């Protein structure tokens, strides 16, 4: 249980970084 | 006029002619003596 | 390439929003003895 | 008593999860207007 | 018993002392409560089934209702339309009063008598 | 309100209604009867008479315990009672 | 709408929604071909069944050698 | 077409429901399942 | 005009009973199974596959007679009249027990025809299907405890015998072998069947008892005529009175009707789903902490317990005439018997 | 066997009965 | 090789289709004499 | 706005991104699949193909695996028990990883049809409307599943081009994966001929190859096309719930029953061979067989191999579990690690008595012995002042034959009980309870809690079924009946026909 | 952990029962 | 490895509690 728990949540990162990268908020000048 | 012969005709009859004979059938049946 | 015109607002009220607590509360209610065992 | 230790997860998942989803809904339902 | 298991217990010693499920009264009992338990959804279904369009499919039918309103939302004509011919014309109530009286009256009737 | 056959309260309450029916129906019932005080209901269905569920010294029942020659173990319980 | 050339390629295969044949067309066809598939079901569940028993057609575990 | 009352036609109908019905209560007491 | 819309004009009549093409399915079926039961009843034995009378001709009563589910031996056997078993001959298929599976099956497809019945007449009045929806509960019960259950045992055998007692025998089964009450399943089924006979008795006292006053009579039925517009009963002195007495109350006419739907449609399937576990014989039966303290610990008692004792009363008791074909045989000294009964 | 012609002869008397009872309606 | 359980088969398939076949011809005829005027 | 059992309705006329949501759920569930065995390579214990096989380890995928050919660990051991094997890439990590890296890929083209929506081919080219034509590609992909179904069977299934499949003899002892050939025969509908899987996968394949060619060339008959609303996506999703819920009830049956798909060696026995006492019938066989060859009863029950002992147990049939009853089989019972031999028993006048066997219904049973005849000759009684057939009053000894206890023979009553209240069970085995901390209560296996998942499953999609044809039939009227729908519609004998305004009177 | 957790559960329910009453969407006429 | 039995609910927990609370405010903030 201890190994999924931290491969879930290492998982998850991976997950965060894919979303921060290419579905943030785009920079607008203005 | 009105019909006499109708599905409901057949609807009711296809019911009411077996539960008189069993309705006899079950009279009968209350005289059997063991 | 044009927005998608398909999406929809989503909503649930307040009276939904209890009426979904309350089931999920009580089918916890109930279950949990037979996770527990 | 001798009972399941993964009842709780089980339990606390099962009431979170949902519960947490509909809450979700509600308050952005609220602040559309 | 005021629990769970305590009022299965109360039931299976009662079958075994009374042997309820062969009383009368319990079997009225039973007919009371599968019987509301029936017209409760064929009620629910019929007025649901009749429903008239007040929305989109995108919304809850829900909303074509306004607390309040004063003209009925279903169509009891359309719903009598339906149960007539799903089973015969004189089987189905168009009497909204009746109807509501029939469905107080059958659960009531029968768990009094398995009380 | 109609569909056009003819309204049940007229139909029983007709004279040439019951001039039938005074007939059939006592008929039906008489049939059914005879079906029963005739022994035809026992031989028909397969059903023991009050003499016939058991063979004089026997208290075991004669239950079917195969599929295949289920039929003929009926049979031969059958014949433990001629 | 984007065009692709993959799309392109595909384009005939999503070109014909909504045509159809006149009236019944082959309706009478499929129906013998759904008919003798309820027959050939039938066997099939009778076979399992043990309803429908059939010469060196030995329905047990027993006919794996 | 309406010649027999109904009432008559209710009154003699429900009589005979009352003559098969009490037959069969009597046969609870006679004969076969009667326990004796 | 061609052959087959001439047919659908005529199945498709306004007649005092319609007719449609789910007719043709319907009505052979439904009239088959409850002739072979009434059938059954009044003239066919169980003597033969359960060692019991089951018929009035046989001495039963209106509580007793049964058409029995047929024997052990034919495990899931369709029992065809022209099968291997019975070979076309009548009496034998009757006292083998082919009743059975003749009233289930054409119990079975007469279901199917109501529910495309209540489909066709819905699309012929412009209503919505919501009625056949309903429906699929009632089926999901049948098929999960008529069919499922027994194919997952070993043989029809143990399915529900069609009449008032063997059911009774049926629900008895449940509790000492399946330890059914105990079963989440049953438990929400319970809550929708009880919960619906509430909503019935609840919804219609209060509408009768918050009607407007639209005629002189004491008799307030006359009063409503179907095609008035107006509401016939104030839903906002209903909804007052619930929310002062109970603390909430219906606001909205349609989720209430829905609501009235949803409860014991969702209890039905939700019982049915457990009797899929029963199949299997995938019991809600312990509690397995409650085991290992009273293993040890013989001063812990609970009615948990308690009830295990009765059940195995039930098992010990019933089995050896309930389940004729294992021959069991209990000597007296083996029974399971508290002090002095 | 003979107990089955007793049986159906109400049957075919009644539904005789019946027959000349309803022959003229059900023509027209 | 053509059982006895076969040879059943075959009677209930024939009696089956006797019966819709019966059944329809009926419900054919009775629809073409009694026709819905428009 | 959309309540929240409908945001997905947002699909309905939007392709790509129903493409993209079917990527997005074909990514979770090979990813399942990868993940599922991954956790199941790390719990597996490989080393008693015998007494532990998977079966008794909860596995739920390891089988599926090996029905179709995977049999070997990258780490050298096989569940057939054979060591220094090499599998080569499709070991069972390999199908696990290739799983996860295809979810991966899955992931990103669901992205991009998520992004890139608004393709022209989803477009009519007459009206410029998102379309799409059912039909046809109901043609398409069902050629697609005739030209796979027939190589499945033709090459895989063969051993052409393939492993072949997993096959055993009828007492489950000897199973491996095999080529196996085509049975054309009538026997190749008997479920229990592996051969009728090789030609069913052959000839449906050819039929869905040609119905596939039939479908995109020949367009529906109109009056098929508007009954069954073949313009509207919702129409297939209604008959393609009722084609998966038929799936669902038959692989659930077949779990049950047994066929040949459903090994015992992968999935664990059936009830029905507890019902039958199948194992036990070919126990004694082969001992009778052994004894009149002029073999000691020593020698006879000594040469029974285990595997087959251990059939013979109804801690192995799958009716004797519970539904909250959680794990492996080895969490109940233990972990079986030997049999103890045959048990004899014997009254005080030499006579063999029979422990009368648990029916599976039977959470408890009690302990009667019987003699050959079925006559009642020894029991552990309840109340013991009027006890006329204890074991201490008849004599009652057991002796064992075969197993760890062989030559063995116990006379003391608390002693013979305890074996006789094992013997109850069907063959006795020694379990390591403590490893695991076993309770000592039965679960079912694999076998039990897939029949029960997918039983359950199917009766679910039949509501959906009914739900969505409802919805597709009746569309027209789904937000509510018309506003404008007059008594003469719906009271008796304005028209001739239901319904039909042109058959007025 | 057991106790804790029925008895927690129980005690949402109660708490929820408050809002649903004093905090409901009031209903509002035509 | 003999770990804490309760280490799996806390660190579930200390994830699902305060992500969350995060997701309710952002998806909020996105509808209006
Ligand atoms: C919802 C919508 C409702 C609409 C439904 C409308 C009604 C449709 C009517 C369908 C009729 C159902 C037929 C069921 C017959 C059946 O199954 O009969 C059972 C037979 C198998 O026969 C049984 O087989 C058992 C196992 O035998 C095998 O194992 C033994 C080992 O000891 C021996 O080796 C033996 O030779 C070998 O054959 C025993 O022998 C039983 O006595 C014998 O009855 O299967 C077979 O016919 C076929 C089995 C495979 C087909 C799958 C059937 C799917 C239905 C079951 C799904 C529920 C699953 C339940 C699990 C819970
Ligand atoms: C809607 C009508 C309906 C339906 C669905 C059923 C359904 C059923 N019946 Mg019931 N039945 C009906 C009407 C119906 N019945 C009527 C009206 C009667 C009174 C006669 C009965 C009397 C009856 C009995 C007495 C029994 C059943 C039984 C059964 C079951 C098996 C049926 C079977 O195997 O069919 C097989 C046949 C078919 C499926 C027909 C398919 C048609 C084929 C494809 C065409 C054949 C082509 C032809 C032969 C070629 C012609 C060539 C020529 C030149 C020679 C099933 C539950 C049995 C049962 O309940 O078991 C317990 C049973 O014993 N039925
Ligand atoms: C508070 C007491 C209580 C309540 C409310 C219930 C309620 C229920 N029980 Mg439980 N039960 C209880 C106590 C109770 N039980 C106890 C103490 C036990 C002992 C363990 C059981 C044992 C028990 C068993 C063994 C079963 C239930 C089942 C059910 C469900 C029945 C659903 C139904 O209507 O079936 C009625 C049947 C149908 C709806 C099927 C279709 C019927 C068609 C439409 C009939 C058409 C008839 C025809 C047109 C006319 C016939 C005419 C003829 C009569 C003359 C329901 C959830 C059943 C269940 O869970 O099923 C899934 C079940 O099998 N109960
Ligand atoms: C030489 C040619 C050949 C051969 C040898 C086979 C061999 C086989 N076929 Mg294939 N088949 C072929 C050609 C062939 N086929 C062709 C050309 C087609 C047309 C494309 C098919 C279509 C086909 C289908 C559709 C099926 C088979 C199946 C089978 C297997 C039958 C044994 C079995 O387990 O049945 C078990 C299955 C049944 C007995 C059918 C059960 C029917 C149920 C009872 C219908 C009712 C379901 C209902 C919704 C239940 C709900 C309520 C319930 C709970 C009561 C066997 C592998 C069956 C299979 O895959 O089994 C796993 C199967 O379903 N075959
Ligand atoms: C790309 C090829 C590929 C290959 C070679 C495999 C191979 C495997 N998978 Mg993976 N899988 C894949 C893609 C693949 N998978 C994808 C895309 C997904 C996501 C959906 C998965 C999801 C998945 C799961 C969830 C699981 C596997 C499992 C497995 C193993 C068992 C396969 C099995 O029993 O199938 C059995 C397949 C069937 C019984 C399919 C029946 C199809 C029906 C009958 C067709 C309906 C009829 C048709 C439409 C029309 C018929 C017309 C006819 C006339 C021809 C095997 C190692 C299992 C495993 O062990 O995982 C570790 C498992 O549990 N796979
Ligand atoms: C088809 C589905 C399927 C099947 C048959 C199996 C089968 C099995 N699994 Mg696998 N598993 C699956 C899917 C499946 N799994 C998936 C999706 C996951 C990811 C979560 C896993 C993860 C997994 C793990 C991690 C493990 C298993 C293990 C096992 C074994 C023991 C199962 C057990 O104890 O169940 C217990 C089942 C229950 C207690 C039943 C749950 C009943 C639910 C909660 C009822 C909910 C009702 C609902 C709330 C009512 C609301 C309705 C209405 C009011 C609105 C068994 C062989 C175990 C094993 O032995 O592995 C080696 C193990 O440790 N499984
Ligand atoms: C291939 C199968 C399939 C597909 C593609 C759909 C697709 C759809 N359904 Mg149907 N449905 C299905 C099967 C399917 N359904 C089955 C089996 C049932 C019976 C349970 C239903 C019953 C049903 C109803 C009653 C309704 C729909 C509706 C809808 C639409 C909206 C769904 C939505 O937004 O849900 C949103 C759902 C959620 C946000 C949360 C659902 C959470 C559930 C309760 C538990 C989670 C399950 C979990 C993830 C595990 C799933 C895996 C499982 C397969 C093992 C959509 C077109 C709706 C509709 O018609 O709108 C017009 C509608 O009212 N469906
Ligand atoms: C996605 C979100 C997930 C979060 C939501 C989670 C809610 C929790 C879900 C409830 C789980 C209840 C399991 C409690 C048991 C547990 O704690 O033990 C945990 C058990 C594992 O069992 C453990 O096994 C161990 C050795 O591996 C040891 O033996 C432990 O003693 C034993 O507890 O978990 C399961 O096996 C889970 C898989 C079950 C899958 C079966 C599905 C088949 C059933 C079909 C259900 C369909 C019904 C639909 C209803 C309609
Ligand atoms: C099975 C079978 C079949 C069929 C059959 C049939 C179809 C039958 C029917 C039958 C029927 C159809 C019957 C009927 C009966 C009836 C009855 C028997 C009734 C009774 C009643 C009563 C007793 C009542 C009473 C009362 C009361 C109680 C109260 C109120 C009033 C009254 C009066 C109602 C065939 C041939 C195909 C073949 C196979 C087998
Ligand atoms: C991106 C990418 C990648 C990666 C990937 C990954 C890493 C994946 C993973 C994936 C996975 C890892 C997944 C998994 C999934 C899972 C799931 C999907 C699950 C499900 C579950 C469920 C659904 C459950 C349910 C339930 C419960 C909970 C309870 C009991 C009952 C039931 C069973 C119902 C790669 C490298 C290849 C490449 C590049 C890209
Ligand atoms: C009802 C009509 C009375 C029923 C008969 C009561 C029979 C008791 C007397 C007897 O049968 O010996
Ligand atoms: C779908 C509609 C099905 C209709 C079924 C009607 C069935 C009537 C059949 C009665 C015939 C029984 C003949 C028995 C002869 C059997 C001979 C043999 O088993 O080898
Ligand atoms: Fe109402």
């Amino acid at each position: 249980m201890e190994t999924i728990t931290y491969v879930f949540i290492f998982a998850c990162i991976i997950a965060l970084f894919f979303f921060a990268i290419f579905f943030r908020e785009p920079p607008r000048i203005t | 006029s009105y019909p006499i012969f109708t599905v409901r005709w057949v609807a009711v009859h296809t019911l009411a002619v077996p539960t008189i004979f069993f309705l006899g059938a079950i009279a009968a049946m209350q005289f059997i003596q063991r | 390439m044009e927005p998608n015109p398909n999406r929809q607002p989503v909503e649930l009220n307040r009276t939904s929003l209890y009426l979904g607590l309350l089931l999920i509360l009580v089918l916890a209610l109930l279950f949990s003895s037979y996770f527990f065992n | 008593m001798e009972v399941n230790q993964l009842g709780l997860i089980a339990t606390a998942l099962f009431v979170l999860v949902p519960s947490v989803f509909l809450i979700i809904l509600y308050v952005q339902t609220e602040s559309q207007q | 018993p005021l629990g769970i298991s305590g009022t299965f217990n109360f039931m299976i010693v009662f079958q075994a002392e009374h042997n309820i499920l062969m009383h009368p009264f319990h079997q009225l009992g039973v007919a009371g409560v599968f019987g509301g338990a029936l017209f409760c959804a064929m009620h629910g279904s019929l007025v649901t089934s009749s429903l008239i369009r007040e929305t989109t499919e995108t919304e809850s039918a829900n909303y074509g209702y306004k607390f309040g309103q004063e003209e009925e939302t279903y169509n009891i004509v359309a719903a009598h339309g339906y149960f007539g011919r799903l089973i015969f014309q004189y089987a189905s109530f168009n009497n909204s009063r009746s109807l509501h009286f029939f469905l107080a009256a059958w659960p009531v009737v029968g768990v009094w008598f398995t009380a | 309100g109609t569909t056009g056959e003819r309204p049940f309260s007229d139909i029983i309450t007709s004279v040439r209604y019951w001039v039938i029916h005074s007939i059939t129906i006592p008929a039906l019932f008489i049939a059914g009867w005879l079906f029963v005080s005739t022994g035809l209901a026992y031989d028909v269905f397969g059903t023991p008479r009050p003499d016939s569920y058991y063979a004089q010294e026997q208290r075991s029942i004669p239950l079917v315990t195969d599929r295949f020659e289920a039929k003929q173990q009926v049979e031969t319980f059958l014949e433990q009672l001629k | 709408a984007r065009r692709t050339w993959l799309g392109d390629i595909l384009r005939p295969l999503n070109s014909e929604y909504g045509k159809v044949a006149p009236g019944w067309g082959t309706t009478p066809l499929m129906a013998v071909f759904m008919g003798l598939f309820l027959v050939f079901l039938l066997i099939i569940l009778e076979i399992y069944n043990s309803t429908l028993i059939l010469d060196g057609v030995n329905v047990s575990w027993k006919a794996l050698g | 077409g309406g010649r027999i009352p109904l009432w008559i036609v209710a009154t003699v109908a429900g009589m005979g429901v009352i003559v098969i019905v009490g037959l069969f209560f009597y046969g609870a007491y006679a004969g076969l399942g009667s326990s004796l | 005009r061609g052959w087959f819309d001439i047919l659908d004009d005529w199945l498709k009549r306004d007649r005092f009973v319609f007719v449609g093409w789910s007719g043709i399915l319907l009505f052979p079926c439904a009239y088959l199974a409850l002739g072979g039961w009434l059938t059954g009843t009044t003239f066919v034995t169980s003597w033969y596959t359960h060692g019991l009378a089951s018929s009035y001709l046989e001495g039963c009563n209106f509580l007793t007679v049964a058409v029995s589910t047929p024997a052990n031996s034919m495990g899931h056997s369709l029992l065809l009249l022209w099968g291997p078993e019975a070979q076309g001959d009548f009496t034998r298929w009757c006292q083998l027990g082919g009743l059975w599976t003749f009233i289930a099956l054409h119990g079975a497809f007469g279901l199917i025809g109501f529910m495309l019945r209540q489909f066709e007449i819905a699309r012929l009045v412009g209503v919505r299907p919501y009625n056949a929806i309903a429906f699929s509960a009632p089926i999901a019960v049948f098929v999960s405890v008529f069919l499922i259950y027994p194919l997952g045992q070993s043989s029809w055998f143990f399915a529900p015998s069609f009449g008032v007692a063997a059911i009774f025998r049926f629900l008895l089964f449940f509790q000492g072998f399946h330890n059914w009450t105990l079963n989440p399943f049953h438990m929400m089924g319970v809550a929708g069947v009880l919960g619906g006979a509430l909503l019935c008795a609840i919804h219609g006292a209060t509408v009768e008892n918050t009607l407007f006053q639209d005629g002189e009579g004491a008799s307030t039925f006359r009063a409503f005529n179907p095609t008035q517009a107006e509401e016939t009963y104030s839903m906002v002195t209903a909804n007052r009175f619930w929310s002062q007495i109970f603390g909430i109350a219906f606001s909205n006419k349609r989720w209430l009707h829905f609501f009235m739907l949803f409860v014991p449609v969702t209890g039905l399937w939700m019982s049915a789903i457990g009797v899929v576990g029963l199949a299997l014989n995938l019991r809600s039966y312990d509690f397995i902490s409650q085991e290992i303290r009273a293993a040890e610990d013989p001063e812990f008692e609970t009615f948990y317990t308690k009830n295990l004792l009765l059940n195995e009363g039930i098992r010990a008791w019933m089995a050896p005439q309930d389940q004729p074909h294992e021959n069991f045989v209990f000597p007296e000294e083996v029974l399971p018997r508290g002090n002095a009964l | 066997d003979w107990r089955v012609l007793v049986v159906l002869l109400p049957v075919l008397l009644a539904a005789g009965w019946a027959v000349r009872n309803i022959l003229p309606y059900a023509v027209k | 090789t053509i059982t006895p359980s076969l040879k059943g088969f075959f009677i209930g398939l024939l009696s089956g289709a006797v019966v819709l076949g019966l059944t329809f011809a009926v419900l054919i005829a009775i629809s073409q004499i009694d026709k819905v005027q428009r | 706005g959309l309540p929240w059992y409908r945001v997905h309705t947002v699909l309905i006329n939007d392709p790509g991104r129903l493409i993209a949501a079917h990527l997005m759920h074909t990514a979770l569930v090979a990813g399942w699949a990868g993940s599922m065995a991954l956790y199941e390579l790390a719990t597996f214990d490989p080393s008693d193909p015998v007494l532990n096989p998977m079966w008794r380890q909860g596995m739920f995928v390891l089988p599926f695996m090996a029905r179709l050919g995977v049999t070997g660990s990258w780490s050298g051991w096989s569940i057939t028990g054979e060591t220094g094997i090499d599998p080569g890439f499709w070991s069972f990590e390999g199908v696990a990883l290739a799983h996860i890296v295809l979810s991966g890929l899955l992931f990103l083209a669901a992205c991009w049809h998520w992004v890139y929506w608004d393709l022209e081919l989803f477009r009519d080219p007459r009206t410029g409307e998102p379309a799409l034509d059912l039909p046809k590609m109901f043609g398409i992909h069902l050629f697609l599943a005739g030209l796979l179904c027939f190589g499945f069977g033709a090459f895989h299934l063969t051993g052409l081009f393939g492993p072949g499949m997993w096959v055993s003899d009828p007492y489950g002892l000897t199973g491996s994966v095999q080529p196996v050939a085509p049975e054309w025969g009538p026997d190749g509908f008997n479920p229990y001929n592996p051969g009728g899987v090789v030609a069913h996968h052959i000839a449906a394949g050819i039929v869905g190859i040609i119905a596939g060619l039939f479908h995109i060339l020949v367009r529906p008959p109109q009056r098929l096309y508007k009954a069954l609303r073949m313009g509207n996506i919702e129409t297939v999703l209604s008959s393609s719930i009722a084609a998966v819920f038929f799936a669902a009830f038959v692989v659930a049956g077949t779990m049950w029953y047994g066929s040949a798909t459903t090994p015992i060696e992968l999935f664990g026995p059936t009830r029905y061979q507890w019902d039958s006492s199948y194992f036990q019938q070919e126990i004694n066989r082969r001992v009778q067989a052994s004894l009149a060859s002029g073999a000691t009863l020593e020698e006879a029950w000594s040469a029974i191999p285990e595997k087959l002992a251990f059939y013979d147990y109804i801690g192995n049939n799958p009716a004797k579990g519970g539904l909250f009853r959680t794990g492996p089989m080895n969490k109940g019972d233990g972990i079986a690690q030997a049999w103890k031999g045959h048990a004899v028993f014997r009254n005080k006048e030499g006579e063999e008595l029979f422990v009368r066997r648990m029916p599976a219904f039977f959470e408890s049973f009690p302990v009667i012995l019987t003699d050959k005849n079925g006559v009642v000759k020894a029991d552990i009684p309840f109340r013991r002042a009027e006890s006329k057939y204890s074991f201490e009053q008849q004599g009652v000894t057991v002796s064992f034959y075969g197993g760890e206890l062989n030559g063995q023979t116990f006379t003391d009553p608390p002693t013979v009980k305890s074996y006789a209240r094992k013997a109850i069970f069907g063959e006795i085995f020694e379990f390591d309870t403590e490893t695991l901390n076993s309770d000592g209560i039965f679960r079912t296996s694999p076998r039990g809690w897939f029949t029960f998942a997918h039983a359950v499953f199917a009766l679910l999609f039949f509501f959906g079924h009914i739900w969505h044809g409802a919805r597709t039939l009746f569309r027209d009227v789904f937000s509510g009946i018309d506003p404008e729908l007059s008594p003469e519609q719906v009271e008796w004998g304005f028209y001739q026909k239901v319904g039909d305004v042109t058959t007025r009177r």
